[PDB]
């Protein structure tokens, strides 16, 4: 039984804590947590996913702040690091001045009059990028694979990176709001070298086809994709017992391959020479494919063919009695398996319904592939806020010193009750300008100061605290950017915890 | 024990009176829950969250079950009838602690609780039509929590709440009753949110035919199809002859030919316009434009459900009589007035319009996101409610905070000319009603002394009526509480959910009074 300001403090003192250390995790230039085991084992990351998940939280609201972790990991899985950070400040500055006073419901429309405007704020700093040229895409790449610090073969893994997020930009709800990455797949290689490879069209598949059992190579003929019904019938057209006697043996089987050959003459009609089958396969029927001179290929899970299906952008067929090129293999296509390494590696390029594009990558080892990878991982996330939204917003403290005085003048303009949670949330923005002074080292009383007076003229548009260099620089030369919709959920997830541990003043049993 | 028991009774509710305090209301605010040992569940409506957690003493099981009684029966009140009792048991412990009778305090208790009932019998108004139920436009505002659909905060709500509230719609399996039921209003986005209408009869997102169908049909007869198409399947039945290896290919093409005698044993009984659940081909199209047929494919299973019930007599929506795709024996089909396709979102879909068997009413909102789609949700779950109160309950009472602070207004004169120690009782069964006025303002973030002052100090005499505000009781606001009119932002209540929770009260009241033992082995 818990109640009152005690839960709410509880609520202050907790997430406080979490993002203590955690925000001198933030920056390109960062501080690691140390976490020791009760075996000795040793901790030293960044990436408050790996934090949270290891530390053990017994404040529910702790574990909230893993929930709202969760909840920017699944939508992003980047900047989970800082929307812990912006969430604590809100709820620390605010809070023991008005809940004193007691007034939970005006803090709560407050947060929701700070999230507004910041929005307005965003489309007021941010210039918007190209979508049509890679070197407008790719300096905000080069600010992403430098927070890891690797640009060995990460710098070519840019170009293939963003080749791959604005070909398959393509998803609809109604209005086409692209922000998939699931469309893309990364080649996963052990043999090869990154440099000497590029992107190809269609969508590439490295999880299953490792072999050449669909070719060794195809021009011309089309890609079936069968989850038709394909299972052979058994009676005349019944579904009397399988074979298992020799006189099930001479009867039915007479009747299993006719099933099968009316499906593979439908199948001819478009002509392939490569059919793969999902759901109702039979050993017979894609071994009669084999007499049928198709080679056939069972063994598949379901996310590959909905990958394959957009190799080809084509409409998986479940009529088996009727196949056209209109249904599957759309356009003429192509499938190219090639030796990379000692494994023949199924390509399948021409992807009508076109721009899709993917990913190909060769470490020398799978060490090599897997260190370029998660800097192409943090890629194709940018490129994917890039399409979900084509507008650049400075990084540093540019964005939030000018985000900062806005509610300041907004605060001066309401001037009820909620003028107090403003300056609150203005101080609370400021804590990531706050700490790149310490991710730097320098006097973070003068820096403070200055970056307000920047404001004063320059208004903060591109003039932001460096945690690298630890003066206020411009973000123009510097090249320190990311894209606006990052900034946006990072700060509109940050909103949803401090309205949530403000609901919180009782936690029973 | 004793004392002690009836001082844990009152120490277990008033613990359990604090949770839902701080949840009641739209204002009222959402609690961590220990249920487990590593799941903890964060809501409101406080008799939900009773369920949800686990009680700790017999006086905290009690009312569990009273909760649940209110529960059961209604979905209003139900979180208040636990504060009301606890007041209760505050005033009444003083006055066994002064002198009184722990007997005599219950009488008090329950007569004003015959009072207050009678009360509320005086303070009716069936009158709910024009008037609506919470200020018509203000029955989605309040609700309407105002981001973009504050904006058409009188325009939406002057449509949503006249859509469903004594006008035309059929409930389930065509019952006679106005809409009681969830309706087919559809969120989709598009252009506008402005551009949110009104349409006479069903919205159906439904993928369209063309190869030479009828487009409109009027006086349709609705075959609502529960099973698919694109083929029926057969390797053998039909032509067993062989002359040729060209006639192998005849026998297993005989599954077409089959299909066109049923559909138009299907359009022999009743048939206009074909919906059908599952996909229907361009080559299974051509079974029904030669036998004369609109067939209309991949039609949506929650919006035709909602018409299969509507639509009439025996429907393969609800048939389980399959043969790949069955045929019609003697009377399956159901009705409609007419079939128009419209321009709705810029989308040609097949608008339904109205079933014969009780003909009908829905809404097709538009948007400009699928964020649009989300808010209108709960700006339909509360219209929904809101007509529910008023077609089963015609009689309702207007205010429902304003009637607090009068109810108290009305028991200190039933208190004054009663006589004897049933005075006091009256008036502490007073002081408990002055706890939802209460209640409230600290849920909104506001003082709750100074709004009951309020609500008093607006007086002629002792009856709530929506005469006017300034010199009568009338109306509350579920966000400010200030009394007001019941057409512009006041408030009423179904004249059900009150007697239900002061009998309630009571009747928890009586039992808790009667513990002076904790004996036990």
């Amino acid at each position: 039984r818990e109640s009152g300001r005690k839960v709410q403090s509880g609520n202050i003192n907790a997430a406080k804590t979490i993002a203590d250390i955690i925000r001198t995790c933030l920056g390109p230039k960062s501080m690691m947590k140390m976490l020791l085991d009760p075996m000795g084992g040793i901790v030293m990351t960044n990436d408050g996913n790996a934090i949270l998940r290891e530390i053990q939280v017994q404040h529910p609201a702790a574990k909230s702040m893993i929930e709202i972790s969760r909840t920017q990991d699944e939508e992003v899985g980047d900047g989970t690091t800082s929307v812990i950070i912006l969430a604590g400040e809100m709820l620390s500055v605010a809070e023991h001045f008005l809940e004193q006073q007691m007034h939970p419901t005006v803090v709560i429309s407050a947060y929701r009059k700070a999230l507004d405007d910041m929005i307005s704020t965003l489309k007021k700093i941010s210039i918007p990028v190209d979508i049509s040229d890679s070197d407008m895409m790719l300096n905000i790449i080069n600010s992403s694979i430098t927070t890891k610090a690797i640009s060995r073969w990460s710098s070519l893994a840019c170009n293939i990176a963003l080749d791959a997020v604005k070909m398959v930009q393509f998803e609809e709800n109604g209005r086409k709001e692209i922000d998939i990455k699931k469309y893309a797949r990364v080649e996963k290689i052990p043999g090869g070298i990154i440099e000497d490879s590029c992107v190809l069209r269609g969508v590439m598949i490295n999880k299953d086809v490792t072999h050449p059992r669909m070719r060794r190579y195809i021009k011309n003929p089309r890609i079936v994709l069968l989850d038709s019904s394909l299972e052979y019938k058994k009676g005349e057209s019944q579904t009397d017992i399988e074979i298992t006697r020799e006189e099930d043996f001479t009867r039915i089987l007479q009747m299993e391959e006719e099933y099968i050959q009316q499906l593979c003459e439908d199948i001819i009609q478009l002509k392939p020479d490569v059919v793969i089958t999902e759901k109702g396969i039979s050993d017979l029927a894609q071994h009669y494919l084999m007499r049928a001179n198709i080679t056939a290929i069972r063994r598949v899970r379901k996310t590959d063919n909905n990958r394959i299906a957009r190799a080809c952008g084509a409409r998986i067929v479940s009529r088996p009695e009727e196949l056209r090129e209109d249904d599957v293999g759309t356009g003429a296509g192509l499938l190219e398996i090639k030796k990379i390494g000692d494994e023949y590696f199924t390509f399948i390029t021409d992807c009508k319904d076109p721009k899709a594009c993917t990913i190909l990558l060769r470490g020398a080892s799978k060490e090599i592939l897997s260190e370029v990878e998660r800097n192409l991982q943090d890629a194709m996330q940018v490129c994917r806020n890039v399409l979900l939204d084509p507008q650049l917003v400075p990084g540093g403290g540019a964005s939030e010193m000018a985000v900062a005085h806005a509610l300041t003048e907004k605060s001066k303009a309401m001037t009820g009750v909620e003028q107090w949670p403003y300056r609150a949330v203005a101080q609370a923005l400021e804590v990531i300008p706050r700490t790149l002074i310490q991710n730097c080292g320098a006097s973070t009383i003068r820096l403070l100061t200055s970056l307000r007076a920047k404001h004063t003229q320059e208004n903060c548009e591109t003039w932001g605290v460096n945690g690298e260099t630890g003066t206020l620089v411009d973000m123009k030369e510097l090249g320190i950017w990311e894209p606006l919709a990052v900034k946006l959920q990072t700060y509109k997830t940050a909103v949803e915890t401090a309205v949530l541990l403000l609901r919180i003043d009782d936690i029973v049993s | 024990t004793g004392e002690t028991i009836r001082s844990q009774n009152v120490m277990a509710a008033a613990s359990i009176a604090n949770i839902v305090k701080s949840s009641l209301g739209p204002v009222g605010l959402d609690k961590m829950l220990v249920d487990d040992i590593g799941d903890v569940t964060i809501t409101n409506d406080g008799a939900t969250i009773l369920k949800l957690l686990e009680v700790e003493h017999p006086a905290a099981k009690v009312l569990c079950e009273l909760a649940d009684l209110q529960d059961k029966e209604v979905g209003d009140g139900t979180t208040s009838v636990v504060i009301i009792a606890a007041e209760l048991l505050k005033n009444a412990d003083e006055l066994v602690k002064q002198k009184i009778h722990p007997t005599s305090v219950i009488s008090g208790y329950r007569l004003a609780c015959k009072e207050a009932v009678r009360y509320i019998n005086e303070n009716l108004i069936v009158n709910t039509d024009e008037l609506g139920r919470d200020c018509l436009i203000n029955a989605a505002k309040t609700s309407m929590s105002s981001k973009i659909i504050g904006i058409n905060g009188d325009f939406f709500a002057n449509m949503v709440v006249d859509a469903v509230l004594a006008i035309k719609y059929t409930d389930i399996r065509g019952q006679p009753r106005y809409p009681v039921n969830s309706v087919n209003i559809l969120k989709a986005h598009g252009r506008s949110q402005m551009e949110s209408m009104l349409i006479s009869g069903y919205a159906l997102n439904c993928v369209v035919g063309s190869q030479g169908m009828p487009k409109r049909i009027v006086n349709a007869k609705i075959a609502c199809l529960d099973f698919s198409l694109q083929k029926t399947k057969m390797k053998l039945g039909v032509q067993v002859v062989i002359t040729d290896p060209e006639k192998l290919d005849q026998i297993r093409q005989r599954e077409s030919d089959i299909t066109k005698e049923r559909i138009q044993k299907i359009l022999a009984t009743g048939a206009n316009v074909i919906l059908t659940t599952g996909g229907i081909d361009d080559m299974c199209l051509k079974y029904f434009v030669e036998a004369g047929a609109m067939a209309v494919r991949r039609v949506l299973k929650r919006d035709l459900k909602r018409i299969a019930k509507a639509s009439g007599a025996t429907i393969l929506s609800t048939l389980a009589n399959l043969e790949g795709e069955e045929t019609f024996e003697a009377a399956m089909l159901g009705q409609a007035e007419e079939v128009v396709q419209e321009r709705i979102c810029d989308d040609e879909l097949i608008l339904i319009k109205n079933t014969k068997a009780r003909t009908s009413a829905s809404i097709i909102l538009r948007g400009a996101n699928d964020f649009m789609c989300d808010e209108m949700e709960r700006s339909l779950h509360d219209a929904l409610c809101v007509v529910k109160r008023v077609l089963e309950s015609k009689s309702v009472v207007p205010g429902g905070g304003a009637v607090e602070a009068a109810l108290s207004i009305y028991l200190e004169n039933y208190a004054t000319s009663m006589g004897s120690r049933e005075q006091l009782a009256i008036a502490e069964f007073a002081r408990s009603l002055l706890v939802i006025p209460n209640t409230l303002a600290v849920n909104a973030a506001q003082d709750s002394t100074d709004l009951v002052a309020k609500l008093r100090a607006f007086h002629n005499e002792a009856q709530v009526n929506p005469e006017r505000k300034n010199l009568k009781w009338i109306g509350l606001d579920l966000s400010n509480g200030k009394p007001r009119d019941n057409k512009q932002a006041g408030v009423f209540e179904p004249t059900i959910v009150k007697v239900k929770s002061l009998k309630f009260a009571t009747e928890a009241a009586i039992t808790i009074l009667r513990i002076d033992d904790l004996i036990k082995l």
